[PDB]
RNA sequence: GACUCGGUGAAAUCAUAGUACCUGUGAAGAUGCAGGUUACCCGCGACAGGACGGAAAGACCCCGUGGAGCUUUACUGUAGCC
RNA sequence: GACAAUGGUAGGAGAGCGUUCUAAGGGCGUUGAAGCAUGAUCGUAAGGACAUGUGGAGCGCUUAGAAGUGAGAAUGCCGGUGUGAGUAGCGAAAGACGGGUGAGAAUCCCGUCCACCGAUUGACUAAGGUUUCCAGAGGAAGGCUCGUCCGCUCUGGGUUAGUCGGGUCCUAAGCUGAGGCCGACAGGCGUAGGCGAUGGAUAACAGGUUGAUAUUCCUGUACCACCUAUAAUCGUAUCG
RNA sequence: GAGGGUAGCGGAGAAAUUCCAAUCGAACCUGGAGAUAGCUGGUUCUCUCCGAAAUAGCUUUAGGGCUAGCCUCAAGUGAUGA
RNA sequence: GAGCUGUAAGUAAGCUUUGAUCCAGAGAUUUCCGAAUGGGGAAACCCAGCAUGAGUUAUGUCAUGUUAUCGAUAUGUGAAUACAUAGCAUAUCAGAAGGCACACCCGGAGAACUGAAACAUCUUAGUACCCGGAGGAAGAGAAAGAAAAUUCGAUUCCCUUAGUAGCGGCGAGCGAAACGGGAAGAGCCCAAACCAACGUUGGGGUUGUAGGACACUCUAGUUACAAAGGACGACAUUAGACGAAUCAUCUGGAAAGAUGAAUCAAAGAAGGUAAUAAUCCUGUAGUCGAAAAUGUUGUCUCUCUUGAGUGGAUCCUGAGUACGACGGAGCACGUGAAAUUCCGUCGGAAUCUGGGAGGACCAUCUCCUAAGGCUAAAUACUCUCUAGUGACCGAUAGUGAACCAGUACCGUGAGGGAAAGGUGAAAAGCACCCCGGAAGGGGAGUGAAAUAGAACCUGAAACCGUGUGCU
């Protein structure tokens, strides 16, 4: 139940392939980081992806 | 349809063409008891009367004393019963 | 216990049966086929040679491009680890 | 008329019988339809009529159409009934006689004698079963026999607590957990706090009574907590 | 003895492939599901005419297939048959 | 408008023309458990607080209201730590919870048996199972489209294109779209440039034949989208009422059958009547009827409302967006020469001389204007309510269940799962006599029939007994 607070990034699902084309299930996870950001109330620590931290966000 | 305490004529059965007086009414089973017809014997031993179907009796005309059908015409505010083949009120 | 009398009273099995022996014949080991020899009709108590006797669609052997468990320097992958 | 052909497994082709329903036409039937039983009848076959008994209300015939359309086998499915056969068995064990009940008694009641267990076949109670407990009636079925009897049928009855065991007391091992942590979803774990005896704390004994209840009813003698009105002694007492 | 815990791609085992509700080389129930079976068994009325094969080639093939040989029905050519 | 107190008998005691019983609309009462919500719990049980009240000199006891969790709104709200902000105690909320038709729809996650006569790419299959969110429908929907004509103009669904073009250990196999013919058919609102307040709320503005701000002389309530609450009479449901026409004889227990004579029909559909009925009964064709509740509709109320074109100085038209690389997924299309579009990581543009597409890619032409949001109809399905039909079954059939069947019964549990219909038209269900202890039987009687006697319509076979002709 972990997701990016700014954008909403979440893990996905797909296949892992081999040279013989055998397929098994795997997951692509988001590069979430535990960073303190500005909040209206207490400044709390939330999951924010590294892409969201680009373009300029508070910390 | 056929009220109790009336004068009827039997048109079908063992005792056909015999006038009688209605003494009981069973509308759940559609059975009418006529006085003097359909005698029964019960081992208890007594002789009494049995029930007959309402479809085997016709009302008697007050004037001709002949079988007839029934109709309604709303003479008054209430509803009254008349007789076909004539105009006399039953 | 079994055996006789009184009370009560099942089961596996079962194509129909008036169901002999010897020498042969036969899908090559016959109560039922050929030739011969024996044998009046129906019960009760006993024994176990045959009816390839009764339960179990042979676990042995082989066949199926049938299953399952186990092993490895068989092939192709993968959880983890560097 | 004249001639020629006609044994057959796998399999190919053709003509036909019978059952159920539908359309149209035309018929039968309480002076007796279908169904069921018997008969010495008819056609080359599957099959078709007629008569007589039972039966008590529906049913054929002609031409077409449609199909849940034909049974001897699958250690086939369901129901009924035979053979084994009056055969095996009737589940550890000691009964005898007298008197009653009764239609009917080796098996039911009463009395006498003999017999068996007695660190148990005797007396309590936990779990479990849930009316099998008592009285008066009954003998179809149940009782591995019989039965006048019963843990079986019918009709009515029976379980009484301030002190006994549990709750208004307490916590083991475990379970569940407000917030909180983790996790595609569903959810997993866990803090404060609760639930949870097989343990801890806690006020009653003796005798009698019914067919069925007894630290429960009754008799006699006790104990523990709480409330109400004067009082000995008490306003620094007293409760926490 | 009582109250509890460990659940099947899993538990427990002073270790026998031993146990997990009379069943365990991988429990039971319901679904995919009328799984698949080149293998055994079964397949219901009657008459008339004709009437085989158990061979060659290939085959992850040998008790299975395909093409050819041999059987049957209809339409065609017309001495081509023994 | 005359009987009634259900199946169910039967006996009592009752009610009803002063309108019983019954049908329909509208109200009131509604124990306990269950999301269960004061706390606990082995559901249908136990144990409390707070506020009033009923009884006791007083406790004990009882009744009525309220007290769960989370969330959203006002107030009081030291901490550690100066002001504050975590925690906290109150007040309010038709706020949420759970079930439901194992039907239809959209997402997350996602097998194996099987086929390829083995098998791993492929297929089964994005199917079965599970979880989440709804709705009466859901989803899609107003061109950065289809194409190559002297063009069309949102989405959805049916026919055809077509088993074509294609994909494929090029094996098994998978498999389209545009055009064309039809059902149905309306389109609008926001961000920015600009304008005045204290970044907020109002106006303005919505686009490709390029639109708008800015300067220029400049006038249809659509409550299914397009802005959101209410008042005005006509049909339709939820009880019903009228409504034509037949008499004789024969058989028979009974006539509706047969023989004869009549009638009606906007009514010859059907069911019941002692047997087969247009004229015996309930009905049918036709017409009429509504206190009261609930739907649809249409004529006024009511609530909003700025209707047109030439010029383009300058400014605005959606950014970590489009796009690229790496690893995947989905398009009929298995990375392949793969365009078109989604996810994870990392880089990363331009601003109408702009940008995207036309199956790698470049140039020329043509079409269009992404990165914000809503929208009825044609379409799919049936647990239920009313009215109907069938060359569909007729008790081993038809739903597992025609009988009080998800019942008996079996298992610790999830779960599995039966057999059983028929007297007669009418109970008229055998008064009475004889054998017993009773069950049963023989007479008499009721009934057309009692071998129709409630183990009751007909009554085949297997199988079990008695007597006889021939042997």
């Amino acid at each position: 139940g972990k997701q990016c607070f700014v954008t909403g990034r979440k893990a996905s699902t797909g296949n892992r392939r081999s040279h013989a084309l055998n397929s098994t299930k795997r997951r692509w996870n988001a590069n979430l980081q535990k960073v303190r950001i500005l909040v209206d109330g207490k400044p709390k620590k939330v999951w924010v992806s590294a892409r969201a931290l680009k373009s300029g966000k508070v910390t | 349809h056929i009220k109790k305490g009336d004068n009827v004529k039997v048109i079908a059965g063992k005792d056909k063409g015999k006038e009688g007086k209605v003494i009981a009414t069973l509308p759940k089973k559609d059975r009418v008891v006529v006085e003097g017809v359909n005698i029964m014997k019960k081992h208890q031993i007594l002789e009494t009367e049995a029930a007959i179907h309402v479809s085997n009796v016709q009302l008697l005309d007050p004037k001709t004393n002949e079988p007839t059908r029934v109709g309604y015409k709303f003479v008054d505010g209430k509803k009254v019963r008349i007789a076909k083949k004539s105009g006399e009120e039953i």
